[PDB]
């Protein structure tokens, strides 16, 4: 792949919190496949000029000199939510960092500062961030759909996984430690990413310093996937009767054995909330009564008409 | 604004839209209806083969006798005698209130007035269909194609001198093979001619053109002769409940020349005629969600072909997939016939521009919608609703702006039960609605060019025409063996003391409080309502349903000096035109 | 024959507007959609073993600003709108309030900002060698779109913004004396000022020749605006003229460009169809180019006014065998029928035949496309039936024969909202939706683009081997069938190898060497990218050998071009001596013509070195390798495969396949180098951007 493509890819694979310059050098050094261009002061100036001259690349001053990256082989998340410009991700200083783009470059994107000038002026306050289109493309890849709009929680899941590259993340640690939520809350927001197919599920084994071993789910973005080794018949709606009459007749035909709301939905060929309304109305007219039944994981409700 | 009380006991500002609607309709009909159309389609007597009673019996509706009923009237000491009348029998009009009731032999499922030209003073008819059985019911997915009978009922002429002692006469019916009929529409104008029109012996003076939405998935287009011309052709020994096998004028079906594959469209479910001159297009809604248009004059060998008996078969010129599910209603804009509105089992009302069928003008999601009305003066549409998805107690009837004015939906009448049918009168500017709860409700719309939230309490603008109840002295027989229908009618003559009179106090328990019946036939359910479209009789209304009884009423309180003024001026002009 | 290809592309939003699926000559598909246009470009990806269609996706956003047509000054319009809304007449008041052309956005009305229609330009219209996208919103914003970088789509111009201004600058009449300005307070004139500038549909001409292309826009009024664009199109600066003609057709519905050749004569005119059913050809004379001619008189193809709407038109060139001459076939979807008309110039002028092929469908046609090479037609309806329709030549004109394709056998019960035949007829793209489950409607509605095979591998191989165009990029839909066979069976089918060897032996033209390179690279992929490794190393050796061949052949052109033009003594833009060294490096160079040519060049060249410098080092870059140059500090510059200069700029042009790189043409480059830089890669015959 192109060096400068891979340069932008390394920037765009971090989130809305982006990279500091030493983090960028660290990312380029740690890249797999290896970054084609050897890092040198002339190179770092040349790559800085490539970044400065790119219109979608953007520059912030962070209120703090960021700690440098830990070597990832085996960030605090701060979700930005319902943003009116539609930009998404995590950034702890999102409202507190300031843009310095026009200070680093002209409107013609000509660099006003060299790499060493900018890093002397700001150190690790200087953050490089790729625009929303660049960041989202780096998560999607080429073959997925930019028209997809995700729940912001699910986008934050991708952004965590995306920056984690080939090393990925464990669903254990995501809910326990990153998001600090119950596994079901993560799982629900992860399911959409499986449904659209952006991520892959890996069975993985933790080995503890105690010497025990523990299963976990590894998650990897598609770009970085590498497999590790170790009966009620339906009702044709009739013209001459309203939907309540037809639905009551179904329940009365079922009688003492009753029917669930889910099987009402299937038998009536209606939406989930539409079947829910039909049940609640027949409860509210008190022509039908619901009875509990523990089935599978849940106490389901099954409904019977008050004739029985 | 205008203050004070009209002599009918409604406030003038409540009535002022009703009076205005007369003028707007008259100006429209002067410009955009016509006196003669489809001059080739005059009925031919040799196409009307009269069945014997032996031949008719399979087509006759299976109930020979009505359910037992009684009728009660506000301010008259109660009758309480149990009537029970044969198939095709009418009780006599009440001598003063002129309500009429007659039995159709089955449950009523289609109904329209014959359109009588303004001022003609003709005999006034309803054409109707009534299902073969009181309890049988037909799945939407299937082409029923079972035989049934179209009926034509003469209501006399509804002139003031004629209303006392009037009766409804079953002048004839048509034996239909093409399944049960879900909708009936007449050619809105220009079909009628004088019954006294001189014509050659094979021709008959035309009463109307009628189009049928068959459950067989095709549309039948008939030209009706005046009954007198049939009876002059008919041998006088024949059975007077005359049942005819009638050859269609045209049969309208979805397809193409050499289209071997029968269309997936399924049942036809609603019709609209093009509301303006020359009425050349007929549109139909289909179970597969399409809306389909036929250009009835079409000469083109690609759309028209003639069957060996000489009846036409017409294929459509345009279709579009308007809905995700069966199109339960069409209404076509009168003020500009480029626009059409539809509602469907996907419970969206879609306003269409027929020049640009790929995108509706507006789509408003709603509850499951059973019928629509679109009164000429008003931009929006009034929606009758099934309650199965309604926010509880907010069901009933709503008027819905097409969207430019941007008002909230005007909640014109709360109802607990599902309104099965709705009808506007363009002459009156008022709407009426039949319910499974068994009330017939009518209501007056405000001037919808002005924000309806200024109506502080719409309860002042509606009244119950009647309620049908079952009195106990799951099928029809097991019902009638233990219950009889009680019809209780309001005093329609004026709306004085309305909000104190017991029918309103009863109706205000029908709203909100009424616990819906679901455990028997719903024998009181009113399946259809139609105001008269005709300037003569413009204040008359017909209704009926699961009881199979038609009932007729005159909304005496809304007939007005402008109605009388307008009828006489139109009578003078009509008599000057035809002599 | 019909089988589904594996990926179905899911769409996020409802498919929208007129005839919503199109497949461009650039092998990009677009779906006009309620919130976007989804654009799918089919890549013959050589980097991955995935047997699927490799589809890259992007979208054009719907404009966020509701388009209002200019009909007057703001205060005058605002008073007129209030007048017509307040009018007591039902006809005036409801015609205003309902017709969305007057009410593009309102209080409760939904904003209709999605896309109505789209039309791809020919190839080469863009700023690059790619093609432009015309895109029309439902609120009548006509935009031209292009994809300059890979990621973004940018609006090059808004033509509704321009054209409304031009009309206002002429008080809404083309000739001031022909009709003086009517008062906007007249609803008929108010309506007219909308109708004359409400676009219905648009289509691009062929490339006129500096290149030019015409865009015709059809309006509700039956006016047509013909835009003339200078090429390459880069923006409003390229708009050469905007000439409006009056069709005289009422309620027009569709355009296509009839465009035809007979002996020396180049003939073209617009073919136009009404929503009420007649079809007519208009002579457009209002163009700059001298090579074209226009029809002598308007001619009418169908007269009958039967109110079957002409929903779509297509036309294809055909050499008629029995008439032994160039002819043109017009097909038009008219309700559920297909009108066909064959146009054949002779001493009689237009000889014309027409008929309706009949019984195709039990519902209106919802989309149609034609094979531009074969004239095969396909037609489709919302019941899911799709019908292939083959022209068979007859001693005069045609007869049509047709056959259903059983989409239920590949998709089950389905509704089909649109079809598009791929540019060489290899694939049919279909928009699909859940169908009737035996008389039950589906609860959930989802739109998916699905691709089905039209041609067998053997037909694709034959049409590649016997190719008239001899360009791989134009045939990548056929190439994908070859790629699919190899990735499935992990070998080149021997008859393709034998025929390609015979073509290389008998003709040897670089098209077949490019075809060899493709086949070897897919073969290398097929064996998972040990004797398998020995085979991989061997095939990589063959790839390197054919890489070297294509390099040598392109260097021969470059070195000859440098020789035939004026020698740049500063050696500014070509490593000319490096090329000469590269063309003496090996004893394999038996080509005496190249061997003497490096003599001729080395005689013509300056003896001064004029080396290329590594800009980070101010240090020479010896012409060290085929793919790259390296300085003494060991940092590396990529190689331009078009000119062998190093690509030291901070931005450079990357081939669609990432197989090769090209330099940007500088103002200091001469025209012939600028023309050399505006060329497809040596290896893949496809855009370098
Ligand atoms: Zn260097
Ligand atoms: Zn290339």
């Amino acid at each position: 792949m192109d060096a400068l493509e891979s340069l932008l890819d390394e920037v765009a694979l971090e989130g809305l919190d982006g990279l500091c310059l030493p983090a960028l050098w660290s990312r380029l050094e740690t890249r797999v496949p290896p970054f084609p261009l050897p890092l040198e002061p002339c190179t770092q100036e040349f790559l800085w000029r490539a970044l400065a001259t790119h219109p979608g690349i953007s520059f912030y001053e962070e209120p703090r000199e960021r700690p440098d990256l830990q070597l990832q082989d085996r960030y605090p998340i701060h979700m930005i939510l319902e943003n009116k410009d539609g930009i998404q991700g995590s950034c702890r200083y999102f409202k507190e960092r300031k843009n310095i783009t026009n200070d680093i470059r002209t409107k013609s994107l000509q660099p006003r500062c060299t790499m060493v000038e900018a890093f002397d002026r700001w150190g690790k306050k200087l953050i490089i961030v790729a625009s929303q289109a660049m960041r989202y493309r780096a998560l999607i890849g080429q073959e997925g759909d930019p028209d997809l709009k995700l729940p912001d929680f699910s986008y934050c899941i991708l952004e965590r996984l995306g920056r984690s590259r080939w090393q990925g993340e464990l669903q254990r640690d995501l809910h326990t430690t990153a998001f600090k939520v119950d596994a079901g809350k993560l799982h629900y927001h992860r399911k959409i990413l499986n449904k659209n197919g952006l991520i892959t599920m890996q069975s993985h084994v933790i080995r503890l310093p105690t010497g025990a071993q523990q299963h976990s789910i590894l998650l990897l973005l598609n770009r970085f996937h590498v497999d590790r080794r170790s009966t009620v018949p339906p009702v044709d709606i009739v013209f001459e009767r309203d939907m309540l009459t037809q639905t009551y007749d179904l329940i009365e035909r079922r009688g003492t054995k009753g029917i669930s709301q889910a099987e009402i939905r299937v038998a009536m060929n209606v939406g989930k909330l539409e079947a829910r309304m039909l049940c609640r109305l027949l409860q509210r007219f008190k022509v039908v009564k619901g009875f509990m039944e523990d089935e599978g994981r849940q106490r389901t409700t099954k409904y019977i008409s008050c004739v029985f | 604004h205008c203050r004070g009380m009209a002599p009918n006991g409604l406030p003038n500002h409540i009535m002022a839209p009703v009076w205005k609607c007369l003028h707007l309709t008259k100006d429209f009909r002067e410009q955009k209806h016509s006196y003669w159309e489809f001059a080739e389609w005059i009925p031919l007597a040799w196409k009307w083969h009269l069945l014997s009673e032996l031949e008719a019996a399979p087509y006759l509706p299976q109930e020979e006798k009505s359910p037992l009923f009684s009728v009660q009237r506000e301010g008259l000491p109660e009758d309480g005698t149990l009537y029970r009348i044969n198939r095709f029998s009418s009780i006599t009009a009440h001598p003063e209130r002129w309500d009429v009731s007659f039995f159709t032999g089955g449950p009523l499922w289609a109904l329209d007035w014959c359109p009588v030209p303004e001022g003609a003073g003709a005999s006034q008819y309803v054409a109707l269909f009534s299902s073969p059985d009181m309890n049988e019911t037909h799945p939407l997915s299937q082409l029923h194609s079972g035989p049934g009978l179209l009926q034509l009922w003469g209501l006399g002429t509804l002139q003031q001198e004629s209303c006392p002692g009037n009766r409804a006469h079953f002048v004839y019916g048509i034996a239909c093979d093409n399944g049960c009929i879900w909708d009936l529409k007449f050619c809105p104008s220009g079909a009628w001619e004088l019954p006294g029109t001189p014509r050659k012996a094979p021709l008959l003076p035309r009463l109307g053109l009628l189009a049928l939405a068959c459950s067989d998935g095709k549309v039948l287009l008939f030209s009706l002769p005046h009954p007198e011309a049939l009876l002059a052709q008919q041998p006088p020994d024949a059975v007077k409940p005359a049942i005819y096998k009638v050859q269609c004028v045209a049969t309208l079906q979805v397809g193409s020349m050499q289209a071997t594959d029968p269309s997936e469209c399924g049942q036809c479910l609603s019709l609209a005629w093009m509301p303006t001159r020359p009425h050349q297009h007929l549109a139909a809604g289909y179970y597969n969600g399409m809306v389909v248009f036929w250009n009835l004059p079409t000469n083109s060998p690609l759309q028209r072909i003639r069957l060996s008996d000489g009846s036409l078969k017409l294929y459509p010129f345009q279709c579009f997939l308007a809905h995700d599910q069966a199109v339960r209603t069409l209404q076509w804009c009168k003020a500009n016939s480029h626009f059409l509105v539809s509602a469907g089992s996907d419970r969206k009302i879609k306003f269409w521009d027929l020049r640009r069928p790929y995108e509706p003008i507006n789509s408003i999601k709603r509850f499951l919608s059973t019928e629509l009305a679109w009164l000429l003066p008003y931009n929006g549409v009034t929606v009758a609703q099934d309650n199965c998805y309604a926010s509880y107690g907010l069901c009933g009837i709503h008027y819905i702006d097409a969207g430019y004015l941007g008002f909230k939906a005007y909640f014109t009448a709360p109802r607990k039960g599902t309104v099965w049918s709705l009808s506007g009168s363009d002459w009156l500017g008022t709407i009426a609605a039949g319910d499974i709860s068994g009330e017939l409700i009518a209501a007056i719309l405000p001037d919808m060019a002005l924000n309806p939230i200024n109506v502080k309490r719409p309860v002042e603008r509606r009244f119950p025409i009647y309620k049908a109840d079952l009195i106990p002295y799951r099928t029809y027989t097991e019902t009638v063996n233990h219950h009889y229908l009680l019809f209780q009618d309001t005093d329609l003559g004026s709306f004085h003391d309305l909000l104190r009179r017991e029918p309103m106090l009863r109706m205000q328990e029908g709203e909100g409080h009424s616990q819906l019946c679901l455990d028997r036939l719903q024998l009181e359910a009113i399946h259809k309502v139609r105001f008269s479209p005709n300037l003569d009789s413009y204040g008359w209304l017909v209704s009926g349903g699961q009881s199979g009884l038609v009932r007729i009423h005159f909304v005496r309180g809304l007939a007005s000096p402008l109605g009388h003024r307008m009828q006489l001026e139109s009578r003078a002009h009509f008599n000057a035109m035809f002599q | 024959m019909v089988t589904r290809r594996e990926p179905a592309v899911k769409l996020q939003y409802a498919v929208s507007g007129l005839e919503p699926l199109a497949w461009s000559e650039d092998h990009r598909v677009s779906v006009s959609t309620a919130r976007s246009i989804a654009v799918l470009e089919l890549i013959c990806d050589v980097h991955n073993p995935g047997q699927d269609l490799v589809i890259h996706r992007t979208s054009v956003p719907a404009p966020l600003n509701s388009c209002l047509l200019k009909v007057g000054s703001k205060t005058e319009v605002a008073e007129c709108k209030e007048k017509f809304a307040a009018s007591k007449d039902p006809t005036v008041s409801q015609t205003f309030m309902l017709d969305r052309v007057f009410n593009p956005e309102g209080k409760a009305l939904p904003p209709m900002r999605g896309f109505k229609y789209t039309s791809w330009s020919p190839m080469g219209c863009d700023a690059n060698g790619r093609c432009l996208l015309a895109a029309l919103t439902m609120d009548n914003r006509l935009t031209i779109q292009a994809n300059l970088n890979r990621l973004q789509w940018v609006q090059l111009v808004d033509l509704t913004e321009i054209y409304g201004e031009r009309l206002y600058e002429t008080s809404y009449r083309l000739s001031k004396n022909e009709a003086p300005e009517g008062n906007l307070g007249d609803f008929a004139e108010f309506q007219r000022r909308h109708s004359m500038q409400t676009p219905v549909r648009m289509e691009w001409s062929g490339i006129c020749t500096v290149g030019s292309v015409l865009l015709a826009v059809l309006f509700e009024n039956g006016n047509i605006a013909v835009w003339q664009f200078q090429l390459p199109f880069v923006g409003k600066e390229s708009i050469s003229s905007c000439n409006t003609i009056e069709s005289g057709i009422t309620s027009p519905s569709v355009l296509f460009w009839w465009e035809y050749e007979h002996n020396n004569r180049k003939m073209s005119g617009l073919i136009v169809g009404s929503a009420f059913g007649p079809i007519k050809i208009l002579p457009v004379n209002l163009k700059a180019v001298k090579g074209y001619f226009t029809l002598r008189q308007p001619v009418i193809l169908w007269k009958e006014m039967d109110q079957l709407p002409v929903h779509s038109i297509k036309c294809v060139p055909l050499y008629h065998p029995y008439q032994k001459c160039s002819c043109s076939l017009v097909v038009a979807a008219r309700g559920s029928y297909v009108f066909w008309c064959l146009l054949l110039i002779s001493k009689a002028g237009l000889n014309v035949h027409n008929s309706h092929v009949t019984g195709l469908h039990s519902l209106p046609i919802v989309s149609m496309t034609a094979d531009k090479q074969n004239g095969t037609v396909y037609t489709c309806s919302s019941d899911g039936k799709v019908r292939q329709l083959i022209p068979i030549f007859t001693d005069v004109a045609l007869k049509f024969e047709h056959q259903l394709i059983k989409l239920s056998d590949v998709f089950g019960s389905v509704r089909t909202h649109g079809i598009a035949v791929s540019p060489c007829g290899a694939y049919l793209a279909i928009i699909t939706t859940e169908g009737m489950i035996n008389g039950l409607h589906p609860v959930n509605k989802n739109y998916q683009v699905q691709f089905v095979t039209l041609k067998t591998f053997e037909e694709a191989a034959a049409q590649l081997l016997e190719s008239s165009v001899q360009n791989l990029f134009k045939q990548v839909d056929l190439i994908d069938l070859v790629r699919w066979k190899i990735l499935k069976d992990k070998h080149i089918p021997q008859f393709l190898q034998e025929a390609l060897e015979k073509k290389i032996e008998s003709s040897g033209v670089t098209y077949f060497w490019r075809f060899k390179l493709f086949l070897l690279r897919i073969l290398y992929q097929s064996m998972q990218k040990e004797p398998m490794e020995e085979k991989l190393l061997e095939i990589q050796g063959k790839i390197e050998a054919v890489e070297m061949h294509l390099t040598r052949e392109h260097m021969k052109r470059v070195l000859g071009e440098v020789y035939l033009h004026t020698w740049i003594t500063e050696n500014t833009s070509i490593p000319t001596r490096g090329l000469c060294n590269f063309l003496m490096s090996d004893e394999e160079y038996d080509d005496r013509t190249a061997r003497v040519l490096i003599g001729h060049i080395s005689k013509k060249m300056n003896k001064q070195t004029f080396p290329e410098h590594c800009s980070l080092c101010k240090e020479i870059l010896p012409f060290t390798d085929r793919k790259q140059a390296v300085c003494s500090n060991g940092h590396i510059w990529l190689r331009c495969f078009l000119t062998y200069q190093s690509c030291q700029s901070l931005i450079y042009r990357r081939c669609l396949l990432h197989d090769s790189i090209a330099r940007h043409p500088a103002p200091e480059d001469p025209d012939w180098i600028k023309r050399l830089l505006q060329s497809p890669c040596p290896f893949c015959d496809s855009p370098v951007f």
